């Protein structure tokens, strides 16, 4: 039911860098397998997924952790902060 | 089914449509609406030297409505006694001596007392270049005794007056002279506050008696307040009770598991258990 | 004091000219009858709203810029008239308000009240704990009034009842709304007032003739003493008691603390039986600024604790917790950075530890723990296959070098526009564009190199 | 209270409203303003927990009950009771050549009320200057 | 005003009677005379629009606007709405 | 309770008497008093 604030823009803003961090680390860690293990498209995703998933998991987890006690603030700046704090909560758990 | 503020507010819906058809003493009192939890919460007895009942019922309407109705929890508070009021009390065979009457010391007070609004000076619209706008003042009310006392009732021709000086005693009295309040025989005057629908007990006489403490920093001296009667006194009983009785049980749930399992590292775990499980519903008991 | 519209309206004819000698200012709304003080004759205040944003990129030409320049136009030019230009702020409003309340918890005069009030302004002016400046009551004018005395005596030997002399003052001076009238198919209002030749001359007032009992017209002059004294024209009841507006100020050099710690003890000193309390503007909900150990008590807790439920350890959380200094140095430094580059050549510094500093520095703090939660979940791995602790952090380090520089300087880079973000909210777009850039940069670099340290460090620990 | 300076405005209007105020739900802190423009107002602001629509009326509730005692010339007058924020998000410039000020505000009041209440968002609707009445200037020396 | 100037104060006996025509000055003014508005300089009279606790600035901006667009349309001519204070332009620079 | 009744024929009224409403006015005047106006007592308006 929130209006869509400025800082909520500015998440999404600063955070669409995390959002490609997890595509980026999957994406790169394939390009390096791709290289190292330097199999078919199929058979090096799979290396991939494989080493990688829950180190993937790790990035989503901490951010999503940290992120969360920002709205626990009520007030103005309680208002603002708890709007900053759920628009990421959302958009990482939706990278996630 | 709880819903105070659509049914409160409903009842002052009709009784607005009413107020014109009630007699006129009545639309002049004025009739009150209340969501009202008819149990007394505590009650704040005021007891003075220097002071009387009478003065301190004027005071205690002082700290009473600005900071005891502002209070969280407390939806009404109900006085002990009446706010003073300026009594006049004419005898009935004096008026009859002077061929008056009721009406014409009613009338008289209604004439000789009334607040007056003039006006400014240079207010708008003003004529061209006008350079000063100021307001000015008169006043047409009665402010002490004396000067109710020297109100005409019928100015005579010679240029004699007729005063209510004459016809009746005039002084500061109480609207109401019903109410006797009395702590432990000594004539005090209490204030009883009492719950709204979504009025605490511990957290609200928390709040009323340490609002008080601050209040009584600007009463006139000779002022003290007791609080003799109290629930929130029962309800730090229980969670003294409910401390000492988890203690009781906690240690003694730890003997029969220490008498049974033979080793305080077998017995150590679940006397751990339990703080986490119950305040796991102590976090249940919040969200409801 | 004592001013009319046609005063008013020439200092708001002189704002208007000044206003119009700006180039910045597109339109302006003049309108007098009221100001944030009060209302009467003496109170007006003018809208300048500017051209758009796009045309005034000059140093000089901020809204901050024409308020100082408009402001010292009228200070210098404006006759007959204290005129200030001021600007709105951002968001909890919709100036620097500063409302200290002070009652009279005891009925005592309205004179010593008011006397009580100046009394402590002075001696917060005087005391350096209630810093300089800033200072200024609150509220609106004190005004010359006239003050009509109507002994009885007159009233009971040839005089008229208190109720007629009412009606005569109030007729004669501030109208009477009489009854309503048919207007073009609209019920209006009929109003009865006396002329502008009679109710504004002072000596006049005596001169209107009330209806004795016995048909007769019986001026003033006869009954009453017209009294030029003085008396407020606004009278403030803060909490059911008669208050007063007094302002004082610990801003950008000083903590709110101990001023608002020493003016209970100020109010304390005078009659004792006095009270102040507190209202205020967006400088009040400015002060939520103290409860930020909670949000990173939670927030260090929520990371150690996930941390230690993924990594299942308590070694790897504390090697992370470790990191997130070395994001603050790089945010602070960024902030210290800009408030030093800022400051050489035309403009003010203008940031600060505001609220996009700091929504800004949980991100970085986040993205900072991603990093280091990154290399040592590697080196974690490695640790298991009996490889050293420096192999491990080293082979961590070299596997996950390419993929943080990746991530991170696509994120720095992509908060570069921010980071020179002009125009609307630039100020805001500015702020956490600072935080997060160098705090980024800073701690993407300290990071990288002190965090296979911090497996070392830890793991040789536990 | 057209003729009330600051005294009897806050005195025989203001504080009579007021000590029936805080009986009102989540009533954080009352202020008063009364000045010398014939104009009284006092302010409730309520608890962070938004909810104007049981406080605006249970405001209006006091009012309803203290309308009596307040001065006749106010009375029939009518004291308002608004949830207002003193925000201005806009203002709409009317000018016009043919018609002045007076008659922009007799007609302004036409395009007011039927249509710019009644939008959506809008809560309140200030008009500067004063519908048009009808006015009569007696002159006291003709009246003796 | 006329009507109102013609009003009965006193009848004489001799079939004389005092007016208003004659005791006052009669016509159509305005309830109260205080609140001047002006726009550049020029008499102007203007409407401030304030939010309700449940208001937009967009929103509602842009519907006084275009209502507002309508309603000229049944003005006595000559009569012309300008909007220079707008906080809905603040919002639409947001977005953009 | 034991109550008094003051029964008043309007016999009475028509041949000397007075309006019912003088009579209600002197009853309830001299007997639960009356409230007539405002008076300002030490900063607040009491009754009179």
């Amino acid at each position: 039911g929130m209006s869509i604030n400025v800082l909520t823009m500015f998440a999404m803003i600063l955070v669409i860098g995390i959002v490609v961090d997890d595509a980026i680390v999957v994406v790169e860690n394939v390009e390096r397998i791709m290289a190292g293990e330097g199999l078919p498209p199929k058979e090096a995703t799979k290396k991939a997924m494989g080493q990688i998933s829950g180190a993937v998991i790790g990035i989503t987890a901490v951010l999503i952790s940290v992120f969360v006690p920002l709205a626990m603030f009520s007030g103005a700046a309680g208002n603002i902060y708890k709007q900053f704090a759920l628009t990421m909560a959302s958009s990482i758990a939706f990278s996630a | 089914d709880t819903d105070e503020n659509l049914a409160q507010v409903e009842v002052q819906n009709k009784l607005s449509e009413v107020l014109s058809t009630l007699p006129a003493t009545v639309q002049q009192y004025g009739v009150t609406v209340s969501k009202a939890r008819s149990n007394f919460l505590m009650i704040v007895m005021l007891s003075s030297d220097v002071q009387s009942t009478e003065e301190m019922n004027d005071y205690a309407q002082r700290n009473v409505v600005p900071e005891l109705q502002r209070i969280e929890g407390v939806g009404q508070v109900r006085l002990f006694g009446a706010q003073r009021a300026m009594r006049i009390w004419v005898d009935p065979k004096k008026l009859q001596n002077y061929n008056l009457s009721f009406a014409d010391v009613g009338s008289a007070l209604s004439a000789q007392n009334i607040q007056i609004s003039a006006g400014s000076i240079g207010s708008l619209p003003a004529v061209r270049g006008q350079t000063v706008t100021a307001t000015v003042t008169a006043q047409g009310q009665l402010g002490t005794a004396e000067e109710f006392g020297n109100v005409i009732l019928r100015a005579n021709t010679d240029g004699s007056n007729i005063y209510l000086k004459d016809v009746a005693k005039v002084g500061l009295g109480m609207e109401d002279y019903s109410s006797s309040t009395r702590l432990n025989g000594v004539n005090t005057t209490g204030m009883a506050v009492m719950l709204s629908n979504s009025g605490n007990a511990m957290a609200t006489a928390k709040a009323v008696k340490e609002r008080l403490a601050v209040l009584e920093k600007y009463f006139p001296q000779g002022m003290s307040w007791k609080t003799p009667y109290d629930t929130s006194k029962f309800v730090e009983i229980s969670i003294e009770k409910v401390i000492h009785t988890l203690i009781e049980a906690m240690v003694l749930v730890f003997v029969v598991m220490y008498l049974f399992l033979q080793n305080i590292r077998y017995t150590l775990i679940p006397t751990i258990v339990v703080p986490i499980s119950l305040l796991g519903g102590f976090a249940f008991i919040s969200y409801m | 004091a004592g001013a009319t519209k046609e005063r008013t309206d020439a200092t708001l004819a002189q704002v208007t000219q000044l206003a119009k000698s700006i180039p910045e200012i597109e339109n302006i709304i003049t309108v007098s009858g009221f100001s944030f003080s009060g209302s009467g004759q003496n109170m007006a205040m003018g809208f300048a709203i500017f051209k758009d944003w796009n045309e005034r990129t000059a140093s000089g030409s901020d809204a901050v810029a024409v308020a100082g320049k408009l402001t010292g136009m009228m200070m210098g030019t404006l006759k007959d008239g204290f005129g200030i230009a001021v600007v709105p702020p951002p968001i909890l409003e919709l100036g620097s308000g500063l409302s200290i309340n002070l009652q009279d918890r005891n009925n005592t005069g309205h004179t010593a009240l008011l006397a009580k009030r100046n009394e402590l302004i002075q001696k917060m002016r005087a005391s350096g704990l209630f810093d300089p400046s800033t200072v200024r009551a609150g509220g609106l004018e004190d005004s010359p009034q006239l003050k009509i005395d109507i002994n009885r005596a007159a009233a009971a030997a040839q005089g008229i009842s208190f109720a007629d002399i009412r009606t005569a003052l109030a007729s004669a001076l501030s109208s009477s709304y009489v009854s309503d009238f048919p207007n073009q198919g609209r019920l209006q209002r009929v109003m009865v007032q006396a002329d502008e030749d009679a109710r504004m001359q002072p000596a006049d007032i005596l001169n209107l003739t009330v209806p004795n009992k016995s048909g007769v017209a019986v001026p003033l002059s006869t009954i009453a003493t017209v009294s030029w004294e003085n008396g407020t024209e606004q009278s403030v009841r803060f909490n059911g008691y008669p208050s007063m507006k007094l302002s004082a100020s610990p801003a950008t050099g000083v903590s709110t603390g101990q001023a608002m710690e020493a003016v209970q003890k100020m109010v304390d000193e005078l009659g004792g039986g006095y009270s102040f309390e507190w209202g205020g503007q967006s400088s009040e909900e400015a002060k939520g600024g103290s409860q930020t150990l909670i949000l990173y008590g939670l927030a260090v807790a929520a990371v150690f604790l996930v941390l230690a439920a993924l990594y299942e350890s308590w070694s790897i959380p504390l090697a992370v917790i470790l990191v997130i200094p070395l994001g603050l140095i790089g945010a602070a430094a960024g902030v210290t950075g800009r408030n030093l580059f800022e400051g050489l050549l035309g403009s003010v510094p203008s940031f600060a530890n505001d609220i996009y500093f700091q929504v800004g520095f949980v991100t970085v703090m986040g993205l900072s723990a991603k990093n280091a939660i990154l290399i040592i979940e590697f080196a974690k791995d490695l640790q298991a296959q009996g490889k050293s602790a420096v192999e491990a952090a080293l082979e961590a380090a070299r596997l996950r070098f390419r993929p943080i520089i990746m991530t991170s300087f696509a994120f720095i880079l992509g908060v570069v526009p921010l980071y020179i973000a002009a125009g609307a909210s630039s100020a805001s777009q500015r702020a956490i564009g600072t935080t997060v850039f160098w705090g980024m940069l800073v701690g993407t670099l300290l990071s990288v190199f002190l965090v296979p340290l911090f497996y070392v460090v830890v793991r040789k620990f536990f | 209270y057209p003729g009330a300076s600051a005294q009897v405005m806050e005195g025989s209007v203001l504080s009579v409203i007021e000590r029936n105020m805080n009986g009102v739900e989540g009533l954080d802190y009352m202020s008063t303003s009364a000045d010398s423009s014939g104009s009284g107002s006092v302010s409730l602001t309520f608890t962070p927990d938004t909810d104007e629509n049981l406080a605006q009326v249970e405001v209006q509730n006091k009012l309803s009950e203290v309308l009596s005692t307040l001065p006749a010339t106010v009375q029939q007058y009518g004291v308002t009771v608004s949830k207002a924020r003193s925000n201005f998000l806009m203002i709409v410039m009317l000018s016009s050549d043919v018609q002045s000020t007076e008659e922009m505000n007799d007609y302004a009041q036409r395009n007011v009320v039927p249509e710019l209440q009644r939008i959506e968002g809008v809560g309140q609707v200030r008009l500067f200057g004063a519908q048009r009445a009808m006015r009569i200037w007696v002159d006291p020396k003709k009246l003796q």
